[PDB]
């Protein structure tokens, strides 16, 4: 179950 | 004993035409789960292991809009690094992202990670206690003040401490009958004269789960690893994993050497030798 | 740009006995950048059906593919694995040694 949200750099 | 979930993600930019190639799998312990390529026809993340087919629609529909949504990320970074370290658009350019939870023989959260890297080389992460962040230049450093400010480790620890752990159990429990399952290696000891001299003996190891292993010789009941030359342990294809240890002696003296196998699915380490 | 070349294993699925179906691997692992040629030969003809695992990577970020191809092994017929990468000069051929 991936991660619900991923920030970009 | 413990257990884990990592998920993997690679892009790769395209300079000329188009979007960057992206490829995510998943994994429970060393079983690949699931998958997504951007190559591929469907767009959708994709089963790898029959346990997961137990999932209904609304997860497959789920886990493919975090799929892409993490593709989208990639994308926009592989722009601001080409910036951030003054490349031109000519060259082609990887990101590399792993991020998952380990827990213990009591299935509870021991460990969480998430690593990023640019090129090949560590960019940033996140640090064991899930509260700050390792920088290794100053480009990465402009990224960890960004996260800082927007609080980006507080969302993820929640996510590793949580989900991530709630549904490797989850995962654990439908896919028992082979995740939970030891498969013991099968060994053999094979001989090759490379001259009137000189002996090889090679220690196999086949068919085993999962892939953690040690395969050691000994002289006369003491280490020995001079003239010894172990192979990376390699998958054999159908979810089990493979390696050999191979050792070279003087004709005749083949008796001396025994191979030591350590493996989960051995209650006890096992010795063999030549004949 | 850090460039890793190759490792390369090759080697079948179970253990080789001539008439009995197998598979023919071709274990790629420890490079970077990941654009990789990968060829599986029978007499040194490229074989057409071969098949791969998606991408993954190690530790410390270089990566691993392992091709695959269904195949009968006979005494006379010779296998390889034939690799091509920006680190190589020239592309590395290594054989199939059943008797290993």
């Amino acid at each position: 179950n991936l991660v619900p949200q991923v920030a970009t750099v | 004993g413990s257990h884990s979930m990592r998920y993997f993600f690679t892009s790769v930019s395209r300079p000329g035409r188009g979007e960057p190639r992206f490829i995510a799998v998943g994994y429970v312990d060393d079983t690949q789960f699931v998958r997504f390529d951007s190559d591929a026809a469907s767009q959708r993340m994709e089963p790898r292991a029959p346990w997961i087919e137990q999932e209904g629609p609304e997860y497959w529909d789920g886990e493919t809009r975090k799929v892409k949504a993490h593709s989208q990320t990639h994308r926009v970074d592989l722009g601001t690094l080409r910036g951030y370290y003054n490349q031109s658009e000519a060259g082609s350019h990887t990101v590399q992202r792993m991020y998952g939870c380990d827990v213990g023989s009591d299935w509870r959260f021991l460990r969480g990670y998430h690593q990023y890297a640019y090129d090949g080389k560590d960019y940033i992460a996140l640090k064991e206690d899930l509260r700050s962040w390792t920088a290794a230049d100053m480009a990465a450093q402009t990224t960890k003040h960004k996260w800082e400010a927007a609080h980006v480790a507080e969302q993820l620890r929640a996510y590793l401490e949580g989900t991530c752990v709630e549904w490797l159990r989850r995962y654990l429990e439908n896919g028992k009958e082979t995740l939970q399952r030891t498969d013991a290696p099968k060994t053999h000891m094979t001989h090759h004269a490379v001259s009137d001299h000189e002996a090889t003996l090679r220690c196999w190891a086949l068919s085993f789960y999962p892939a953690e292993i040690t395969l050691t010789w000994q002289r006369d009941g003491e280490d020995q690893t001079q003239d010894t030359e172990l192979v990376e342990t390699r998958p054999a294809g159908d979810g089990t994993f493979q390696k050999w240890v191979a050792v070279v002696v003087p004709s005749g003296q083949e008796q001396r050497y025994t191979c030591h196998v350590q493996h989960e699915g051995l209650p006890k380490p096992l010795t063999l030798r030549w004949e | 740009m850090i460039q890793r070349t190759p490792k390369i294993q090759v080697y079948s699925r179970h253990p080789a006995e001539n008439g009995k179906s197998n598979f023919l691997n071709c274990y790629v692992s420890g490079f970077h950048p990941s654009d990789i040629e990968v060829d599986l030969l029978k007499n040194g003809e490229r074989i057409e059906k071969v098949e791969h695992s998606d991408l993954s990577f190690s530790k410390d970020w270089s990566f691993y593919l392992l091709y695959y191809t269904e195949f009968t092994p006979t005494e006379k017929d010779e296998y390889a694995c034939r690799v091509n990468h920006v680190t190589l000069s020239q592309p590395k051929i290594v054989k199939w040694d059943r008797d290993m």
